[PDB]
């Protein structure tokens, strides 16, 4: 297309083979895929290219594309689920004929010689303007100027008869046997198209939630990349040279792409066909997809779909069997588990079974999505709930009409066993992360189950179990709280960067030696002001050179030696860091716990200012072993201020004494007869004069701040200073 | 010029593999010679020169055929100490022409 | 083609003592002083272990064939 | 790595191997001998190492004829080869030698002989296939004996993998037998 | 590891105990709890108010 | 025992087994160190004190003292000093470069106080060299480091012309000789001996 | 212990003064380790137990399907084990799969249900998958002895430092690198990657650039930051190079870089060819190798390596050199001429650096 380009429009008879030839290549993969018929494959799997998809046809044949497919659906927080709705390009149009090569390159040569003319008389540095605008234009193109290679390329005279003769010189048939690119700068531009295509599918939010994303369903897509198929498809394969039986493997490689598609390939629609089960698993396998079975196979390895239907009763349980009183449920019963019931899909029995003692009314038959029902159609008092677990396909995620669909079917069919007609069932489709109720509504569940079944869905770690296995088998990897704080739970702040650390000084040389120094953990709970301080003297630092990852594991050892003696009653719920990285030790000391769930504060937190807490640490250092301290950071503070006001004041003080520490030296005594007490961490200071001395710390950080920003005022005083008390690491206008 | 010639030569021998990638021994050895020119790059000249003044007689050429199924096209392998010598004569012949 | 010797209520192999010379031993007969320990070759031999030394390379001290048998 | 000059081992295993396997298999040639491998083995044996190569002195008429044919053909050298067979480098060193011959002749006689023609410049050298021999040094020993010991046992093997799997099928099959035996002389 | 000191700065006086085992065995806290609990009802009612208003208004 | 000739705080000066000159000393420390950079600030310190003790002892014989360490196959922290004539200083800095140059390493050369602590880590093998003007030289190229090269470079024949003397285990001199040297040595180095009257505390 | 030698040696330096009663009083003193994706080292953990869990009964892919273990063991495996672990268990299935005859109507995954090996083939899998985690374990601390950058190494430089902060230091290049100023800024701890420091050592080699733009804009200079980390995947240690160049090449090298990254690997690769720079340490994940290059301080472009064969890794320097007209041997070679060549270049920069608060202020 680049050299024929004027010609191959009129040269047709070109047109229908390129027509049959592009068509030879989707029959290719066709047949790789095992089918004989159209209608399993939608065009998008090629044309989706590189940048989701993989593959990435570049086409010049009329296909007509299935059009109506293009459907992609959300869940809302109400658990109503929302549905979404909209010719693949010729390259012909894109790659600029001749004609216009030759006219636009002697203009845009002739402008430059002007330019450079003027540049040569007014010695005035080029413009970088016109270079990025006449970037694709010439024939030696502009940015052959750039080419970093000019230098010497002024001295390659030969090449282009030279790269002919290389076909005499080397086996491989070379396409751009007439363009030495490097001279040529580069003659089409595909951006364009590739922008277009993702246009005519409709793609970014549409086609990457039809596949597999929606399995995964972790955010947009910005933060995601595609590693190396690291596996079997690579490293033994390679190393073996087996290739007589690497010939009888050679769907293998397809693995990583026939997964991501395979909720498009898999899809029922077979103009003709029959469907099969995988065991011990819900999904319907339509034909031999060559790769699929393993690759769900080592998903599902274990029991994991009853796994995962268990987990969501007994998670439902849980749940029930805190709202025992607002729902008059005198008990809340766990029916026998079949160990087939979670994929046997012909008939299906109630997994939960409430009891009451209660006069009541409650709805016909209506979905999550009915924010008010007819709740007074009859009434009854006894109540099951059944759950059922789904595998979709992009002919069918549906489940709002397969909720409903599954409910009609199974209390009618004689197959089934129920302990009420008063019932909802909930259907979660684990090839999408999307869930539905129908169901029999009494006033209150409604809601509950919408609250309880949204936080549900990330918290049921065999989720989670599920969504790492696929994303495994994806090798697709990913990069990247104010009100729990107060509101209930146990929950800690821990630090590491104060506990390795290391004093320099210059040696006679007048450079700079180094010397290690004891250093402190930090624990701090900010619902209780208790703060746990152990200090490493002796242990890690005599031992290793490592000790900077030891420190790590030793921070996540002590910290978890602390939380294993302690409790068993209090034990925190959450732990909460900012060095996130700090997580993954914690993460696999943990994994003695289970109990315990570790977040990454996504806010900035005093630590750097425990340096300056490190001075009354100097007062630890004067003691000569690793002992822990006991603190509460509230002082009179601890009854009065403590929940509320103390967490807010102790983040801007404490934050704000880091940068302002000697000036805070003097803002401490705000009078210089006043005085912090032995018995007392903070000043002696009323509410008033508590109030006057934050109100000129807060006003001294945003001050220090605003020497940066001094635009300051007017949006930054509303918005910023509240992401200033969340603690907010505000950037923003550029990085928008 | 010289330099400047030998890298536009040994850059060109290089390319050929940067697609190919799959090293038997000769294409090693090719390739040993080719960042042994660069580190060499005076004394890479000396051969090169010593080798277009005195040698006269060569290692034996293989050929193997190209598979374009309307005509075949014929394919050789010069020996990789000699390449070079070529390579850099190729070049220098163009450029004073 | 191996001596293996376990240790009491224990199923895994705790010492092996492995070498080319080894080979079935159908009778194998201890001395009642635990010195020596007595063992016949299937192809007309016998060799001697000391119960104690576990040199799992294996060894022919002492070996005879002068006995007129068949194995 | 491959070439420099060959020693006595690497020809007399090359022709120990050319007896074997040798007149084209040169690739399994080459896995006796190390350093040397696919394409020096044979420019070795043709070059220097065949029989008939005619390593004699220069008589009249093969002078006669290589300075008649260097003035007909130009630089065509394998041609000319053939036809005086004194080969390719031959050739071209008996040329070369009698162009230094001739200049050379009164005035170079003593002093040009020997004050730049006499050795390389310590280069590395292209050629080391056509030129020598070299002995084994009295204490060759464990490069030599190393590829020495690999060529007798491949020289020997004589066998393909059924045959050697199966005699030991042999072998096991006999100690079965005798097992076999006695546990039903024995127990009968 | 029972003998790993841990000081107790958390009273108005200082204490120190072999800290692992004996912290391990180790009217006013309702009237405390309550104030902080009627206000964390209040701040939560008052943010569902200020986001439902925004919401209400998208 | 007998080869000890002074006794300081952290270390001890003895007369090695087999002396390159009548004057060779040698630091050790009564702990059993690897190396200076194991060793402690207290030995390396008392080290840098007998560097300049035994400089005062060589100036009154007009000579200047040469000090070298190998850390190298080791298990106890070794210092030798080595007594020299001042013309000699000069062609030591020829000598250490030509010595290494042959052996097939690079000296660095490092100012009045710098190398011996702050160029490598513990546990590093390394070999360094002080000379009488202050200035260090040192290597890392171990593999192969002959272990006798810091003697080989002082016995050589423009400093002290004792190549015999390079293996130690030959020049070994006879016991009532040693006891000799030793007895010379702790009287010409009693007078400039500091450590004596530090012993009232 | 040491203590102990000082009055073992006191003996004799009391004698040595001779006082009799002063040799009795110092007598009397004596004689009376894994990566993870993102990065991380953690603690080892092996598959003890999981050749015994296994249900002995059908053919191998489907014991494995069967085995059963509940959600505590299954949250340990999936926080533990790499995406390897999980695609290993195609291999001994799969492989004799390879022999044997296939119909399009039951065939590729469906044969590799039913081949059988039993406890021969996992006994000698799971020593095996024991030594390989003892191979990445010794190769993980040679990353770390063999380190020349920490500043606890072995085969540290320390004259190359012109200054050291608190988590980092700056120090001139070990080669006759693009210039004489040609500075490097290195953490003075292992990492892999900027993006692997955490906040406080990520700032703090921030802050350096502020200093360097400042010192070498009077010159009327300009400068580019790179880093190249194809360390990621093997643990060698990061450093950010800091360039000075011409304001006539500052000007144009956001250009060259623009257009050369466009290039740098076929056009074929999965991900974005070209990342415009932010957010870094959001915009690329962990655990991947990546091409950064910054501009003063002007965020500049960055590119994800997926070809370590194709993408060279001295991509930088040959475009620098290539606005600076150099021959190759400034950047192929690394030519380490340094025992003077560096003293000079080290406390000359010094001699500029120092009017840098930053410097003194620590
Ligand atoms: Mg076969
Ligand atoms: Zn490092």
């Amino acid at each position: 297309m680049t050299y024929f380009r004027e010609a191959v429009v009129n040269t047709q008879e070109l047109l229908d083979l390129l027509v049959k030839c592009e068509n030879k290549i989707q029959t290719r993969i066709k047949i790789g895929l095992n089918s004989k018929m159209p209608s399993r494959f939608p065009p998008v799997v090629f044309y989706t290219p590189k940048e989701i998809g993989g593959l990435g046809m570049l086409s010049m044949g009329h296909v007509l594309i299935p059009q109506s497919d293009l459907r992609w659906m959300q869940q809302t927080e109400a658990g109503g689920v929302t549905h979404f709705r909209s010719l693949i390009p010729n390259l012909y149009r894109y790659i600029q004929p001749w004609e216009a090569e030759f006219v636009d390159s002697v203009r845009v040569w002739a402008e430059y010689a002007l330019k450079r003319q003027e540049a040569n008389a007014q010695n005035r540095r080029l413009t970088l303007e016109d270079l990025d605008d006449s970037w694709d234009r010439g024939i030696p193109r502009i940015n052959t100027l750039f080419q970093k290679d000019r230098h010497t390329l002024a001295y390659d005279k030969g090449w282009r008869v030279r790269t002919e003769f290389k076909a005499y010189q080397i086996l491989k048939q070379n396409p751009f046997w007439w363009t030495h690119q490097r001279h040529d700068g580069k003659l089409w531009n595909l951006n364009n198209y590739r922008t277009d295509m993702i246009q005519a599918l409709g793609g970014v939010e549409g086609i990457l939630e039809h596949t597999l994303f929606r399995g995964t369903y972790f955010p947009t897509w910005e933060g995601l990349f595609w590693e190396r198929a690291s596996g079997f498809e690579e490293s033994m394969k390679f190393k073996k040279l087996t290739n007589a039986q690497r010939s009888g493997l050679n769907q293998i490689p397809n693995r990583r792409f026939t997964l991501w598609w395979s909720p498009t390939i898999n899809r029922a629609n077979v103009y003709v066909g029959f469907q099969v089960q995988l065991d011990l698993t819900g999904i319907f396998m339509h034909g031999k997809i060559p790769t699929l079975k393993i690759s769900l196979i080592q998903i599902f390895r274990a029991h994991l779909w009853q796994k995962i239907h268990e987990s969501v009763v007994m998670d439902l349980c849980q749940v029930f069997d805190q709202e025992l009183d607002a729902l008059e449920i005198q008990t809340v019963q766990k029916e026998t588990i079949h160990p087939r019931k979670s994929y046997k899909m012909n008939s299906s029995c109630a997994d939960v079974l409430l009891f009451a003692q209660y006069k009541w009314n409650v709805s016909r038959p209506s979905l999550m999505a009915d924010s008010k029902d007819v709740m007074d159609n009859t009434t009854t008092q006894k109540y099951w709930l059944d759950v059922q677990l789904r595998w979709g396909d992009y002919d069918s995620h549906d489940v709002e009409r397969y909720a409903r669909a599954k409910f009609l079917d199974y209390t009618t069919d004689n197959m089934s066993i129920y302990p009420s007609p008063t019932g909802v069932l909930i259907a979660i489709d684990l090839a999408y992360n999307l869930y539905s109720a129908y169901g029999n509504w009494f006033p209150g569940m409604k809601p509950l189950i919408r609250q309880a079944m949204a936080k549900i869905i990330k918290a049921n770690p065999a989720f989670y179990v599920l969504r790492e296995r696929i994303r495994k088998g994806l090798q697709l990897y990913s990069s990247e709280n104010y009100g729990e704080l107060f509101s209930n739970q146990i929950i800690w702040f821990v630090d590491d960067t104060n506990v390795y650390r290391v004093t320099i000084h210059k040696t006679f040389e007048g450079n700079l030696t180094t010397k290690p120094i004891n250093g402190a953990i930090f624990i701090f709970n900010p619902r209780t002001g208790q703060l746990f301080l152990k200090i490493i003297h002796t242990s890690v630092w005599a031992g290793q050179k490592r000790l900077s990852q030891l420190a790590k594991w030793k921070t996540a050892e002590e910290v978890a030696a602390l939380i294993r003696s302690l409790p068993v009653e209090e034990q925190p719920r959450q732990i909460i860091v900012t060095r996130k990285a700090m997580l993954d030790p914690l993460e696999v000391h943990l994994l003695d716990f289970p109990n315990i769930v570790i977040k990454g504060s996504e806010l900035m937190l005093p630590f750097q200012a425990i340096m300056k807490v490190e001075k009354f640490g100097d007062l630890i250092l004067k003691a000569t072993e690793p002992q822990m301290v006991l603190f509460n950071l509230y002082d009179d503070w601890l009854k009065t201020i403590s929940s509320y006001t103390a967490f807010s004041r102790v983040v801007l003080i404490m934050r704000g004494m880091h940068i302002n520490p000697d000036k805070t030296k003097v803002i401490l005594k705000p009078d210089k007869t006043t005085i912090t007490e032995p018995h007392h961490i903070w000043p002696t200071l009323s509410d008033d004069d508590w109030i006057k001395v934050e109100l000129a710390l807060k006003d001294m950080i945003l001050a220090d701040y605003g020497k940066k920003n001094n635009v300051n005022v007017a949006s930054l005083t509303q918005s910023e200073v509240r992401d200033i008390i969340l603690g907010m690491e505000i950037s923003a206008p550029s990085q928008q | 010029h010289d330099t400047k010639l030998l890298i536009l030569a040994l850059e060109r021998l290089k390319e050929s593999y940067s697609v190919k990638n799959r090293l038997n021994q000769s294409q090693r050895e090719e390739l040993a010679l080719i960042e042994q020119a660069y580190d060499n790059p005076h004394e890479a000249l000396s051969r090169i020169k010593r080798h277009m003044l005195t040698q006269r007689a060569f290692k034996e050429v293989g050929i193997e055929f190209m598979d374009l199924y309307t005509h075949l096209i014929p394919v050789y392998d010069i020996e990789p100490l000699e390449k070079v010598t070529d390579a850099y004569l190729d070049q220098y012949l163009w450029y004073e022409a | 083609k191996s001596v293996r010797i376990w240790e009491w209520e224990i199923p895994v192999d705790t010492k092996l003592i492995q070498n080319v010379g080894l080979h079935a031993i159908p009778t194998m007969t201890k001395s009642p002083n635990d010195k020596w320990v007595v063992g016949q070759c299937m192809d007309n031999r016998i060799v001697l272990f000391q119960l104690v030394d576990d040199k799992l390379r294996f060894s022919k001290k002492k070996a005879f064939r002068g006995h007129n048998a068949a194995g | 790595i491959k070439g420099g000059v060959w020693k006595n081992t690497e020809d007399e295993i090359l022709k120990a191997a050319i007896m074997k396997y040798g007149k084209n298999q040169w690739s399994r040639i080459a896995s006796l001998l190390h350093r040397k491998s696919a394409k020096q083995c044979k420019a070795r044996w043709f070059e220097w190492l065949d029989p008939g190569i005619k390593k004699t002195e220069w008589s009249r008429e093969e002078d006669e004829k290589l300075l008649h044919l260097a003035k007909l053909m130009p630089t065509q050298w394998r041609t000319i080869a053939p036809i005086v067979g004194r080969t390719s480098a031959q050739c071209l060193e008996r040329y070369e030698h009698l162009l230094d011959e001739a200049q050379r002749k009164a005035e170079g006689l003593d002093e040009e002989a020997t004050e730049t023609r006499k050795l390389k410049p310590g280069e590395i050298d292209p050629t080391p296939e056509t030129k020598p021999a070299r002995p084994d040094p009295i204490d060759m020993d464990d490069d030599e004996l190393e590829m020495l010991s690999e060529a007798r046992a491949r020289l020997a093997n004589t066998q393909g993998k059924k045959a050697k799997r199966k005699a030991r099928e042999r072998q096991l099959s006999d100690a079965r037998r005798l097992a076999s035996l006695q546990k039903r002389r024995e127990m009968r | 590891y029972s003998n790993i000191k841990v000081i107790d700065m958390t009273g108005k006086q200082q204490k120190i105990y072999s800290g692992y085992d004996s912290f391990s065995m180790k009217l006013i806290h309702n009237l405390n709890l309550l104030v902080d609990l009627t206000e964390e009802g209040i701040r939560r009612s008052n943010q569902q108010l200020i986001s439902l208003k925004d919401q209400t208004t998208a | 025992k007998h080869l000890v000739v002074a006794i300081g705080n952290k270390c001890y000066a003895a007369m090695p087994k087999g002396p390159l000159t009548e004057d060779h000393v040698m630091v050790l420390s009564v702990g059993h160190i690897q190396s200076q950079v194991s060793a402690p600030v207290e030995v390396r310190d008392e080290i840098e004190k007998f560097k300049s003790a035994f400089t005062l002892m060589a100036n009154k014989q007009g000579k200047a003292l040469v000090t070298f360490e190998r850390n190298f196959r080791t298990q106890h922290l070794q210092v030798q000093m080595v007594m020299i004539d001042k013309s000699s200083s000069k062609a030591l800095k020829s000598s250490f470069t030509t010595a290494a140059a042959c052996a097939g390493f690079e000296l660095v050369t490092m100012g009045p106080d710098e190398s011996l602590l702050d160029m490598v880590n513990e546990g590093c093998p390394y070999f360094v060299a002080e000379l009488p003007d202050g200035s260090k030289l040192f290597t890392r190229s171990m593999k192969g480091f002959p272990l006798h090269f810091g003697r080989e470079v002082l016995a050589s024949t423009p400093i002290l012309d004792c190549e015999d003397k390079v293996d130690w285990k030959a020049c070994v001199l006879a016991k009532e000789k040693e006891v000799e040297l030793v007895n010379k040595l702790k009287s010409d180095f009693k007078p400039f001996d500091f450590t004596a009257e530090d012993d009232s505390d | 212990e040491d203590e102990k030698n000082k009055l073992s040696a006191k003996i004799l330096k009391a004698e040595m003064k001779g006082d009799t009663d002063l040799v009795k009083k110092l007598k009397r003193k004596l004689e009376s380790m894994r990566r993870d994706r993102e990065g991380n080292i953690l603690p080892a953990s092996s598959r003890r137990s999981d050749s015994d869990r296994h249900g002995e009964g059908s053919s191998r892919m489907r014991r494995e399907y069967e085995k059963s273990q509940d959600l505590d063991s299954m949250v340990r495996e999936e926080k533990t084990g790499t995406a390897g672990d999980q695609l290993r268990l195609f291999e001994r299935s799969l492989i004799k799969s390879s022999k044997i005859r296939r119909h399009d109507d039951e065939s590729v995954d469906d044969i590799a249900e039913m081949q059988k090996g039993k406890k021969k083939s996992d006994e000698k899998d799971k020593k095996r998958k024991e030594k390989e985690s003892i191979k990445e374990h010794k190769r993980i601390e040679r990353s770390f002895d063999d380190c020349s950058r920490c500043i606890d190494s072995s085969r540290l430089k320390k004259h190359n430092i012109i200054a050291v902060g608190i988590n980092t230091y700056l120090a001139v290049v070990e080669w006759d690198g693009l210039d004489d100023e040609h500075l490097i800024i290195v953490p003075t701890q292992h990492c892999s990657s900027t993006i692997q420091l955490d906040e406080n050592v990520w700032d703090e080699m921030r802050l350096w650039r502020k200093g360097l733009v400042a010192v070498w804009k009077s010159q009327n200079r300009d400068c580019i930051f790179f880093e190249m980390s194809r360390h990621v995947d093997s643990n060698p240690h990061v450093f950010i190079e800091c360039v000075p160049v011409e304001q006539e090449i500052g000007d144009m090298a956001s250009i060259y870089f623009k257009k050369a990254i466009n290039e740098c690997e076929g056009e074929y690769m999965d991900n974005k060819k070209l990342i415009e720079t932010k957010d870094l340490r959001r915009q690329i994940p962990k655990g991947f190798s990546y091409f950064a290059v910054d501009f003063g301080l002007s965020n500049g472009f960055a590119h994800v390596i997926e070809s370590h064969d194709h993408f060279p890794s001295t991509f930088a320097t040959e475009i620098i050199a290539g606005m600076l007209d150099l021959p190759p041997k400034k950047w192929r070679k690394r030519e380490t001429d340094e025992m003077s060549k560096q003293k000079s270049r080290a406390e000359n920069f010094k001699k500029l650096w120092e009017p840098v608060d930053w410097t003194k202020r620590l």
